[PDB]
């Protein structure tokens, strides 16, 4: 759910989307650093009047100009090894859910036990029902618990896609024959709405993701109370 | 790259007694090029060269580059005229100010 | 009588003080986006997951009649 | 006299006079593709209908954009004319295949058109990723036209590529070193480098995916043992390589501009120049799966493409930092070339620290294809080398024409293009951290509000586009001579005559003994 | 020599008159600017 | 065989006014017509071909 | 680079033509296009 | 009077900006395009099934 | 021809002494200009030091170091052709776009809302944080 207005990311729901941010406004403030910088020195030779077109002397500033900046980006560089060891680290797989992109909706396969495979579809326009989020809205949501770190194994049936959740913190390629397994925690329950991020034909933009989590009795609640 | 024997040398390739047109221009063009507000040594010196080959535009741009030299700050032309008091009224030049291309 | 000013490195002494001012206004652009707002983004998790419970936040979700594993 | 000079021509001018119109037909084409895709995204619903003629449309705006209209612009157009003058060289090392390249292109344009023309359409983008490109997703033939436009404009760029480094390393005057031309001499000469070495490679796997629909085989089926991968990492070594070709000639361009325009008689630190340039196409070849990030390497694989992404990340720092020290010390004459400069050297500065907060491995696992990439490359590309090839084009048009420029109206588009591409390409920042995917037709409610002020500024860069074009027919309707050019004894191209005439260097530079 | 050389001489086209010059450019860059508004027109009614 | 390069050394040194892809005689020049009339006349069946793709009967 | 005067100078009415002349045949041809998009769409 | 910008550049700097914003304001404001202004603070919030 | 080929005058702070005068031809006038050069140098009056100045150098440094406002005339020009820009968006809107969706009725976002405040959509700082949940205000 993004809503009109917005600048930054998503707010956060996972602790691994906490450290992205955390990280991202690391990178911002390194940024902002930079391009004041760049801006002053601008300002500064447009705002001066007097010239120097003599002999300029080379070898003396390259060195602090290679230096200083090889260090703001192994600082930069730092906490992304930090955060891939954070996905690097290993699992507590209470769920395996195995997405299955089809040629434009998606398949949401729960295994574990009664194998149940639901469908994904997109909701119309015309059919959206009083008070929701166009484009966005499936008629069949895919249900998680909340505060367990689940399997994700991703993969497509004929075409390319892409597993996309901004607010969750995730985005794994659908690649037929190549399942990616992404890790999904989170800290609260309700919706969260992602979509899909690659090519794949004439309803490309017409793949979204629903993710509704809910304490674990109600969640073999539903999956008891559809068959 | 002292200082003094900068002026120095700056000073004698400017008061050498064979000096002409092209290696004036070329002397105070590298000069100018130079992050310096020349001596008034040097300017003496280019005056005297001037004087020598016979260009009173070539002594007052040379006042007016430096004049242009200065930069924001203002106080570096009353110096360097309260030194070349002398040379100005003893070679008969007169300054960009008195003749009129500060003002337009 | 004029004293002699400043007549060597007049552009070095004015890239040495500004490149020393374009310093301190980078880390105070910096410094103004982190204060503005990295930490206040900071405080609000840090209070959202205190004061945070999840089945309470669940059970006002659901008194609408909203999700179909709880109807 | 038609046939014989302009259809088989075979002096370098001329030839880079048939670039500069041909790129600026295919800046045509791509300015009103772009236009049509801010048609669409500058009020949500369904302009057009299904989103694979959008998917079509968005296609033929990176085709033609990249290969037809900055590489012909700059690397064909502006090398053409420059380097031979540059170096002092009479003429091209093989001016047949040079003009062989050249009448090469509009067939690759034609193609492409074709497959435009074909009703399955070219629904892939710039990428060609199977299996969507292949004979399921597309029963046609218009991919198989991008493939031939491909191979095409592959040619004609391997063609360019020996003529242009055989014409810088044999050719010089003898008593040069190799560390004493011109900097757009090197970067062209590494930018030919590059492209020797990563065209083939686009050859390989456009070929791959040819024979993968046309001849029955599995190389990125799935059902036979293949894998899209291997084309994804193919293209990519192609692809980022393909961007640094792209941007090199405009670090030449700029740094021209700059070092004439500013006064000096010689670029801060050249020695670094030329190292930062040989620096960045050196890494070039090692980072390209900084676009693989989401694909599903191995961890470590990730670990060491993001390290040498920061790794060519430094030395074009070094070249920035040497920009701004060669720019200090200078009374800066406001020509509208240090216009475009300053904005090259500001908006490539932010595209490409965007860049590198896109090359953070786990900030691509929550940001990769969405819109903050393509704010990234429309800040690196789209006006980066857009605003080098306005640099060089409003620099050396008295040298290519005759006729001069009038300052107020260059800077009046300079003004307006600017301010139509900053408001174009800066709500996609927060287009991409709010999380909409590319190549979408229509988009939700969040984005509604910067996708429409996006679509407005790119309509003041349409505007800006006019103001362009009525210029070059201002500057040609008012044939105003050139009275005289500065700086002309560094800048070697400017003392031959504006324009220069049809034979140069007929008497070669005398080099000097040292 | 062999070639015509001068200001205006080294383009494919005609530059001494101004109007025809207008004329060209301005059916070349329309063609050029129209092209993809007919691909889109031409695969709208073959859609 | 017999070495007839320095003969044909003569005939294409001539300053004749040809260009040097026309100076062997009347074989070139029939030749170049050839390429010129099924190059262009290609080209011309070329566009032809992939406007009937364009559009279907 | 100084530049020598204009050989043939625009006049007023000039530049007014040059400048609307192209807009209007660079724009023409992009609004029929988009104004009728509807029209197009008709399969019939 | 001599060169053109010492009064038509005046003038040209009032047309301008009078033109710029009078256009900005009716494309934006009289037309009707509506920029999905920001639901906080200004709407309040309707029930919903 | 030999324009090119010759060195040429030209006038910056760059290279302020150039190799040519501004003037090649010499008028009689001149020419005794020239002579009074060669005469006493405290015998040259104000009229001919300043015309000396003019007829060897075009534009002096306080007449081309100027402020001049070809800067507004293209502040106003940009100005001008963004205000055909918006008169391009205006018949932009009337011309090519159509209806637009139902679901950005005001009553449709009303209730949008309101369903994405129940969900409590990022409710930290971004959206659901400036709604008061207790008062069913906002902040
Ligand atoms: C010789 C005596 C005159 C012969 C007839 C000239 C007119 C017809 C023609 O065959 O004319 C010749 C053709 C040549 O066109 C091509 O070759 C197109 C190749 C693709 O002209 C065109 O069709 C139209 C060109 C219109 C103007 C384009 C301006 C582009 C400005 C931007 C680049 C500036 C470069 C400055 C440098
Ligand atoms: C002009 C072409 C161009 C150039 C130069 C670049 C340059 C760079 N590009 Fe990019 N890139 C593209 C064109 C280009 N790119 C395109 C076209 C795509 C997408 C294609 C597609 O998706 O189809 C793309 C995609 C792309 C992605 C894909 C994101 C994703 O999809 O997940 C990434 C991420 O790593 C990336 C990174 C970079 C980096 C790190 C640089 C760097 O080289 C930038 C370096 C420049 C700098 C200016 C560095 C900053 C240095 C300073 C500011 C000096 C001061 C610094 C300090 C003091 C520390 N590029
Ligand atoms: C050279 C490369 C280039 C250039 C200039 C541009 C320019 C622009 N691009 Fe482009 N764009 C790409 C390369 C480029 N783009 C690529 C490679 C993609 C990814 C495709 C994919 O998703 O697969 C892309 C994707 C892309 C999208 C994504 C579509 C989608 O995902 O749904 C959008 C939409 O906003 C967009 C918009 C624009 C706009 C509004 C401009 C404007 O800036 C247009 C204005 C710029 C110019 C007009 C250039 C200047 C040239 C001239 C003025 C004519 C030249 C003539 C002379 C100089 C005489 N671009
Ligand atoms: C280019 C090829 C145009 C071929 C064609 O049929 O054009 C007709 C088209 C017109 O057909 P059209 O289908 O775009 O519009 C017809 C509209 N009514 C029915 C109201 C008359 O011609 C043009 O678009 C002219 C473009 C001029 C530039
Ligand atoms: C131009 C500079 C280089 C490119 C920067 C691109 C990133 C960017 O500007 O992101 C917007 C940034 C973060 O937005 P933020 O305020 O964190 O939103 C969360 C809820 N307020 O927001 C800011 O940094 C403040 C607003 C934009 C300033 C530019
Ligand atoms: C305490 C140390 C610290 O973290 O200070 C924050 C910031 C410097 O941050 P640092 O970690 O050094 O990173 C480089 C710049 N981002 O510190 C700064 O940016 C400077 C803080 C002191 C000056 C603040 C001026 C504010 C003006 C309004
Ligand atoms: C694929 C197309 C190959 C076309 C080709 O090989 O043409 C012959 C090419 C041109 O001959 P060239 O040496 O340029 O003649 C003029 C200067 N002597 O010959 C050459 O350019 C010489 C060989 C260069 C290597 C690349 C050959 C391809
Ligand atoms: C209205 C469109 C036509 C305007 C015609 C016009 O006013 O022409 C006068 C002027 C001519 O250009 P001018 O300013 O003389 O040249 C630059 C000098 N450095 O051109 C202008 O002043 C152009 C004004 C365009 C306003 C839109
Ligand atoms: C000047 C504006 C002219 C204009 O907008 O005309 C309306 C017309 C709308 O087209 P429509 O009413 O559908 O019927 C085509 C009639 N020839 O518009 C058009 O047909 C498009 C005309 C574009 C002219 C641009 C100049
Ligand atoms: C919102 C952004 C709008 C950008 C508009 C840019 C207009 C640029 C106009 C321009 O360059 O005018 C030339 C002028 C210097 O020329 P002159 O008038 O001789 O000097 C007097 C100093 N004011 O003035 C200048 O050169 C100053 C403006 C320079 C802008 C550089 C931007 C780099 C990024
Ligand atoms: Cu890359
Ligand atoms: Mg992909
Ligand atoms: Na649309």
């Amino acid at each position: 759910m993004a809503y009109p207005f917005q600048l930054g990311l998503q707010d956060a729901t996972s602790p691994i989307m906490e450290e992205l941010m955390n990280f991202h406004d690391h990178t911002l403030m390194i940024v902002f650093l930079i391009s004041s910088l760049v801006l002053y020195i601008i300002s500064l030779m447009l705002t001066t009047k007097l010239t120097h077109t003599s002999t300029m002397d080379a070898q003396e500033v390259e060195t602090i100009w290679t230096i200083l900046p090889a260090v703001i980006l192994i600082m930069i560089a730092l906490p992304s090894l930090r955060i891939l060891y954070m996905m690097d680290e290993i699992n507590n797989p209470v769920l395996t859910v195995k997405t299955m992109g089809h040629q434009w909706y998606w398949s949401y396969e729960y295994t574990d036990y009664e194998d149940l495979c639901f469908d994904s579809y997109m909701i119309p326009t015309n059919d959206l029902k009083p008070g929701e989020l166009r484009l966005l809205e499936v008629d069949n949501r895919v249900v998680l618990p909340m505060e367990l770190p689940i399997r994700m194994l991703i993969s497509s049936e004929d075409v390319l896609h892409s597993w996309a959740v901004p607010s969750l913190g995730l985005k794994t390629d659908a690649i037929p024959g190549r399942l990616n397994q992404a890790t999904v925690t989170s800290n609260r329950p309700g919706l969260f709405y992602g979509q899909c991020s690659e090519i794949c034909g004439s309803n490309h933009s017409f793949m979204p993701i629903v993710l509704e989590m809910v304490p674990l009795k109600y969640f073999e609640n539903w999956s008891a109370s559809m068959i | 790259e002292t200082d003094e024997e900068f002026d120095a040398r700056w000073v004698t390739y400017f008061n050498k007694p064979d000096i002409d047109a092209w290696e004036l221009r070329k002397g105070m063009n590298t000069l100018v090029g130079y992050d310096l507000v020349p001596e008034p040594k040097i300017i003496d010196a280019a005056l005297r060269a001037c004087r020598r080959l016979n260009d009173f535009a070539s002594a007052v741009r040379i006042l007016e580059v430096v004049k242009d030299k200065a930069g924001p700050h203002k106080e570096i032309y009353p110096y360097v005229i309260q030194e070349l008091r002398p040379t100005l009224n003893e070679l008969g030049i007169s300054t960009p100010e008195e003749l009129g291309l500060d003002k337009v | 009588l004029l004293p002699k000013p400043q007549m060597r490195g007049l552009l070095a002494k004015r890239l040495r003080v500004h490149i020393a001012g374009a310093f301190i206004v980078a880390l105070g652009v910096a410094a103004a986006y982190k204060f503005g707002v990295a930490e206040p983004r900071k405080k609000a998790y840090a209070e959202f997951y205190r004061n945070y419970d999840s089945m309470k936040d669940f059970e006002e979700m659901r008194k609408a009649g909203i999700f179909q594993s709880a109807k | 006299m038609f046939i014989n000079r302009w259809l088989f021509s075979t002096n370098h001018k001329d030839i880079g006079t048939l670039y500069l119109l041909f790129g600026a037909w295919a800046g045509m084409v791509g300015t009103a593709l772009s236009i049509l895709i801010r048609a669409e995204l500058g009020q949500p619903g369904a302009l057009l209908g299904d989103d694979q003629i959008y998917n079509v449309i968005v296609t033929a705006h990176a085709f033609v954009m990249i290969f037809f209209m900055v590489m012909p612009m700059m690397i064909g157009g502006f090398g053409n004319w420059l380097v031979p003058l540059m170096i002092g060289a009479p003429d091209m090392a093989f001016p047949r295949m040079n003009n062989m390249s050249f009448w090469l292109l509009p067939p690759s344009f034609l193609l492409l058109l074709a497959s435009s023309m074909v009703e399955a359409g070219a629904g892939t983008g710039w990428t060609v990723y199977p299996p969507l490109a292949g004979n399921l997703a597309h029963a046609g033939a218009s991919v198989d036209l991008t493939i031939f436009s491909l191979h095409l404009a592959g040619v004609s760029s391997i063609l360019g590529a020996i003529n242009f480094i055989t014409t810088i390393i044999n050719m010089k005057p003898p008593a040069m070193t190799q560390y004493q031309t011109p900097l757009f001499v090197w970067s062209v000469l590494i930018t030919a480098v590059l492209l020797l070495l990563s065209l083939p490679v686009l050859a390989a796997g456009i070929t791959m995916l040819l024979t993968d629909r046309n001849l029955n085989t599995t190389f990125f089926d799935p059902a036979g043992g293949g894998d899209p991968i291997l084309y994804q990492h193919l293209f990519w070594f192609f692809g980022h390589p393909e961007v640094y070709i792209l941007i090199l000639p405009g670090f030449g361009i700029i740094s021209h501009v700059v070092t004439y325009y500013s006064g000096k008689k010689e670029p801060f630190g050249y020695m670094g120049m030329v190292w930062a340039m040989m620096s960045i196409g050196f890494l070039g070849f090692i980072v390209w799966a900084h676009h693989m990030f989401t694909v599903g390497l191995d961890v470590d694989t990730r670990a060491y493409f993001t390290s040498a992404t920061m790794i060519i990340a430094i030395p074009t720092g070094v070249k920035v930092f040497s920009w701004l020290a060669t720019l200090h010390g200078g009374n800066i004459k406001w020509s509208p070339a240090m216009l475009w400069a300053l904005g090259f050297i500001f908006l490539f500065t932010v595209g490409g620290l965007t860049g590198i907060v896109l090359s953070n491995s786990s900030l691509d696992i929550v940001l990769h294809d969405t819109y903050y990439v393509v704010a990234h490359f429309h800040y690196v590309l789209s006006m980066g080398a857009v605003f080098a090839i306005m640099a060089g084009f409003v620099h050396w048009f008295p040298l290519f024409s005759g006729f001069t420029l009038d300052d107020t109206w260059a800077k009046a588009h300079f003004a307006i293009m600017f301010v139509g591409v900053n408001m174009t390409f800066f709500p996609q920042h927060f287009l991409g951290l709010s999380g909409m995917p590319r190549r979408y037709s229509d988009y939700p409610d969040a984005y509604t509000t910067w996708n429409t002020v996006s679509s407005m500024g790119s309509f003041i860069s349409l505007t800006a586009v006019l103001i362009m074009i009525f210029m070059i027919w201002e500057a040609f309707a008012s044939k105003r001579e050139v009275m005289s050019v500065s700086y002309a004894s560094t800048n070697l191209e400017w003392l031959h005559g504006c324009p220069p005439p049809y034979h140069t260097f007929e008497e070669p530079t005398y080099v000097k003994v040292k | 020599s062999h070639y015509e050389e001068g200001p205006g001489k080294n383009l494919p086209f005609s530059v001494e008159n101004k109007w025809r010059l207008l004329a060209m450019m301005t059916v070349y860059f329309g063609s050029g600017f129209a092209a993809p508004f007919f691909i889109v027109r031409h695969q709208l009614l073959k859609k | 065989f017999e070495n007839k390069v320095p003969e044909k050394q003569k005939l294409f040194q001539e300053d004749n006014g040809m260009p040097v892809h026309l100076k062997g005689g009347a074989s070139d020049a029939l030749l170049y017509r050839a390429t010129m009339a099924l190059t262009l006349g290609g080209t011309a069946y070329a566009i032809y071909l992939l406007a009937m793709a364009a559009f279907p009967k | 680079v100084h530049s020598k005067p204009a050989r043939e100078q625009l006049g007023v009415l000039d530049i007014t033509i040059g400048l609307t002349s192209c807009f209007v045949c660079c724009l023409l041809p992009a609004g029929w296009v988009l104004s009728h998009l509807e029209s197009y769409k008709k399969r019939e | 009077a001599p060169s053109f910008h010492d009064k038509y550049g005046n003038a040209i700097l009032a047309g301008g900006a009078i033109f710029c914003v009078s256009t900005w304001t009716y494309t934006a404001t009289q037309i009707g395009i509506e920029w999905n202004m920001s639901p906080v603070g200004r709407v309040t919030p309707k029930e919903w099934r | 021809s030999e324009d090119y080929a010759f060195p040429t005058y030209a006038d910056r702070r760059d290279y302020p002494l150039p190799d040519v005068a501004h003037v090649t031809m010499l008028s009689a006038s001149q020419k005794a200009l020239k002579e009074k050069e060669k005469a006493d140098w405290s015998s040259l009056s104000r009229d001919e030091k300043v015309q000396l100045y003019r007829i060897q150098f075009n534009e002096s440094f306080a007449e081309m170091n100027r402020g001049t406002n070809e800067w507004k005339t293209v502040v106003g020009m940009a100005m001008f052709f963004i205000g055909f820009t918006a008169l391009v968006l205006i018949w932009e809107k009337s011309y090519v776009y159509g209806p637009i969706p139902h679901t950005f009725d005001r009553d449709w976002v009303a209730m949008q809302t309101k369903r994405m405040l129940d969900m409590k959509a990022n409710p930290i700082q971004g959206f659901s944080a400036k709604w008061d949940y207790d008062k069913n205000e906002w902040k």
